[PDB]
């Protein structure tokens, strides 16, 4: 099933690459700035592994979940100029490290041979929502950064809330089938990118 | 008139040997302990009744068994001959025996006892089952005595699960085939 | 994707022709029994629908494999099926099929996979039927079958002294222990020969009881044989027969051998037959032991019909019917008693052969009857009066019904198959210690292959494990490529979309 691994890989990677051709890449050449997001990622997972082996699944949630928020805030501070392209360059940057981390190698490994488990579709559809989930993540970071109005704190405080909707969705699943569960990731996780561009409007003074 | 002798063809010795008779000549009836030859001379030589040559309840606990336990003869104008009757004597040897059911590789780290009823920590015998699944304790003697097969293998609990079986077999018969079965777990 | 155990059919060779299937590797679609191609193609039948124009229809169409799923239970199963499957299995046997025939063991996804399969096989719908192609592809482990070239028929051998001289009469007791089915890994064989060397162990047991004391020790010699390499031909008889005849000059297997029994399928039915070779000749020890044993089956046990069958040598069969051909051959005294009555019923072999098909009642009778008669011919009684109105063994010495139910249970515990008995195995070395328990001068014959025109060549890889293997065509997944191109389509404009939805604010 090599040509299997061939189409989920056309599902996958691609949708990076439309977004990496029509978001202008030439501006800042985000090469180097993606792998520097992809680093600071990297080391975000090693302190959050640290972490649980320290030290119950919230808790590891919120921490993964803070130390993501913060490699963000970081990668988007790291640059100056418009701030949909900092958007751009945090989030296509995170989007690669979760590509090229435990979505990738499996998807290697597996397929490719003689099984077929809608399992390897399942994580190209989620690999794909993943992007706009870190789209998200940078705009919550946006809202925290870009000066201080007009209840703005509480509104970014309600994203923070909201943020982690994959791990709630997935312990809602847990305690209530698989394409079913993805689905409705996918059905939270586009509401959570329409409130996020309904703060986008709102802030965009 | 006859010959007592064993199975092979040994003459048997010391066997009492009578003749009861039936219908009205129940009172009539002398009996004769046989010589080495086996030749026994019963007498009391009356017509007109069917006797009956069998073993004497008492005075005959070493014999077991008299396979043609009684012979019907017709008593006519003449005497009788060729009575031969075969008989067996009274094994008291137990023959104990008994297979076990289990794993090829558990064979090996298992000891079979034979603890006796009274006492439960002083085996009387423990033959090791080596790599045959069949025991054979030597012969016991048969007279009451509740046993124990308890099965003390030589496997741990500290790295598999297991339960010994214990099985009772009170020797008043004449055979036994225990069949301990042993599946640990884990 | 499903790990479960298949078990092969027989791959045995005898005289240098071979028997059975002859491959161990399939890689293919399980497509089952369908008007489809059924070429290259594994094919998948249950016990309950298995036909055998069915089964000749799959092996003629050349099919990558064929796998059979047995019932778990092996018992519950319906016994006008268990009937026609002893009926199919000897005629499926007998061939040089060149395609794996796997035997496996039913479980809840084998049953889940079957019935997939069979809704995909039977069966806008061209292209339902290429987006929904759930069959599954099976692949095996291991290398093909490799001929063991090494392997030993084992044979155990025990002796019995008799009371005084060098001249006795040897009266020998044979049981091939083995049984091949349509399965060697499934071959039980409970109603087999297995069944008779139960019989074996039992007169072994009795024999020595009688034989230890001074005052029933009879003078005849009694050579027990549980040999084996049965039903591939009794090559184990016909090694120790020629080991005991022209390699060496002792031995009792010619000083004055009388009768030479041979014991095999003596458990269920209602029916005893003693089978001869050639007919006895009047006044030699094979006419008495006839005698005796007519008139113990008619006077003690009225419930047996008992009856003589002569069947001629026949030097043209490929196995030699019945096992005291062997002997009978090397102008040697020997006769069969078996429950069967001809010699071509099916009713050996039998994977069926499960433990509950040997009722202890008649396996208990029948070694009554064999005990009594034997008892009767050894010991002279017949010229000594004992009236056979009653019988010898009553009390003391009574036939163990438990003994006799353990050890079928021990032998039905483990597969008894020729190819599968090692040289040291468990089964093996439980039956010599049995034997050494109550026999004298207990030891073990092997024969290798003679290492030239083998005699038989059993061969290897009869377990294979095999894989259930979930695929779908390549049809399907370009049905998916042309999806994830509508998809990558839908997110080329979506960017747009989204940037002038913005831009309306
Ligand atoms: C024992 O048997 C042989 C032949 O079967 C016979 O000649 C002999 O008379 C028998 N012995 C007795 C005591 O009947």
């Amino acid at each position: 099933t090599l040509f299997h691994f061939g189409n989920c890989f056309a599902l996958a990677y691609f949708p990076y690459f439309i977004t990496y051709k029509c978001s202008g890449l030439s501006e800042y050449n985000a090469f180097w700035k993606c792998v520097q997001a992809g680093v600071t990622y990297l080391f975000v997972q090693l302190c959050k592994m640290l972490f649980l082996a320290t030290f119950i699944g919230e808790f590891m949630k919120a921490s993964v979940d803070v130390a993501d928020l913060i490699g963000l805030n970081l990668v988007m501070s790291r640059n100056a100029g418009k701030g949909e392209y900092k958007i751009m360059v945090a989030a296509l940057g995170w989007a690669t490290a979760e590509l090229i981390m435990s979505r990738c190698i499996p998807l290697w490994v597996g397929a490719r041979g003689i099984e077929f488990d809608w399992k390897y579709i399942q994580m190209s559809i989620d690999s794909n929502i993943s992007l706009v989930h870190y789209i998200v993540a940078s705009a919550q970071v946006w809202m925290i950064t870009r000066y201080d109005h007009t209840f703005r704190p509480a509104v970014l405080l309600l994203m923070f809330l909201s943020v982690y909707k994959a791990f709630v969705m997935e312990t809602f699943v847990h305690l209530c089938g698989s394409w079913a569960a993805l689905l409705a990731r996918a059905v939270v996780t586009g509401l959570l990118a329409l409130s996020t561009l309904a703060l986008y409007v709102a802030v965009v003074n | 008139y006859g010959t007592v002798s064993s199975l092979n063809g040994e003459p048997e010795q010391g066997v009492a040997m009578e003749a009861v008779g039936q219908n009205d000549c129940s009172i009539y009836g002398e009996d004769t302990v046989t010589d080495e030859e086996g030749k026994f001379r019963l007498r009391g030589l009356l017509p007109g009744c069917v006797y009956h040559v069998q073993l004497k309840a008492e005075g005959n606990d070493h014999i077991e068994r008299a396979l043609p336990h009684h012979r019907v003869i017709e008593v006519g104008n003449n005497d009788i001959d060729d009575v031969n009757i075969i008989v067996f004597r009274q094994i008291n040897q137990f023959d104990l025996s008994g297979n076990v059911i289990t794993s090829s590789e558990y064979l090996p780290t298992l000891w079979v006892k034979l603890y006796k009823s009274e006492n439960l920590d002083n085996p009387i015998q423990t033959v090791s089952l080596g790599q045959s699944l069949f025991f054979h304790f030597p012969p016991l003697l048969r007279d009451g005595e509740n046993y124990v097969v308890l099965l003390d293998s030589t496997l741990p609990r500290s790295q598999y699960d297991y339960i010994l079986p214990q099985v009772s077999f009170t020797a008043v018969g004449y055979h036994k085939h225990i069949t301990l079965i042993f599946n640990p777990t884990r | 994707a499903h790990e479960f155990t298949v078990y092969r059919m027989q791959q045995y060779d005898l005289q240098g022709q071979p028997y059975g299937t002859r491959n161990a590797v399939l890689n293919t679609e399980a497509r089952t029994m369908a008007a489809e191609v059924l070429s290259r193609r594994c094919v998948l039948m249950r016990l309950l629908d298995f036909s055998y124009e069915q089964y000749q229809k799959a092996l003629r169409q050349s099919a990558g494999a064929v796998v059979i799923i047995l019932p778990r239970a092996m018992a519950a199963v319906p016994q006008d099926v268990v009937r026609q499957f002893m009926e199919i299995e000897p005629e499926m046997l007998a061939m040089e099929t060149a395609v794996p025939v796997y035997f496996a063991v039913e479980d809840e996804a084998l049953l889940s996979i079957y019935k997939q399969t069979q809704a995909a096989s039977a069966s806008a719908e061209v292209l339902l039927r290429t987006a929904t192609a759930n069959g599954f592809q099976m692949v095996t482990s291991g290398v093909q079958s490799k001929a063991v070239s090494d392997w030993l028929i084992a044979s155990v051998e025990g002796r019995l002294t008799g009371l005084g001289g060098e001249d006795l009469p040897t009266i020998v007791i044979v049981a091939h222990y083995d049984a091949f089915g349509v399965a060697p890994w499934l071959s039980l064989g409970a109603d087999s020969n297995g069944s008779g060397v139960s019989v074996l162990l039992e007169l072994a047991r009795l024999f020595s009881r009688l034989y230890t004391y001074k005052r029933t020790h009879a003078a005849y010699n009694l050579l027990f044989f549980a040999s084996g390499g049965g039903k591939f031909n009794y090559q184990g008889t016909k090694r120790w027969l020629e080991d005991n005849l022209d390699h060496t000059d002792s031995s009792l297997l010619q000083d004055n051998v009388a009768f030479v029994l041979c014991l095999d399928t003596v458990g269920r039915g209602s029916s005893l037959h003693l089978h001869v070779s050639k007919p006895p000749r009047e006044g030699t020890l094979q006419h008495a032991f006839l005698r005796e044993l007519e008139t113990v089956a008619a006077h003690q046990f009225p419930e047996v019909r008992f009856s003589m069958v002569h069947k001629r040598i026949n030097l043209a069969e490929d196995v030699l019917a019945w096992e005291h051909e062997r002997f009978a051959i090397r102008r040697l005294p020997a006769f069969t008693l078996s429950h069967l009555e001809s010699h071509r019923d099916g009713q050996r072999s039998s994977i069926m052969d499960v433990r509950s098909r040997v009722d202890s009642k008649t396996l208990t009778r029948n070694t009554r009857i064999i005990a009594e008669a034997l008892t009767r011919v050894i010991y002279n009684l017949t010229e000594k009066g004992t009236p056979p109105d009653m019988p010898v063994f009553t009390e003391q010495m009574q036939i163990q019904q438990e003994q006799l139910d353990s050890v079928m249970d021990w032998l039905t515990n483990q597969p008894r198959a020729a190819q599968l008995v090692d040289k040291d195995s468990t089964f093996l070395s439980t039956l010599e210690h049995h034997l050494s328990r109550y026999l004298k001068d207990v030891k073990q014959h092997h024969v290798k292959a003679d290492k030239r025109d083998p005699e038989f060549v059993f061969y290897d890889q009869l377990k294979q494990v095999m894989n259930a293997y979930r695929v779908k065509p390549a049809v399907f997944d370009l049905l998916l490529a042309v999806g994830i191109a509508a998809y990558l389509g839908m997110a080329y404009v979506a960017v747009q979309h989204f940037s002038l939805l913005y831009k309306t604010v």
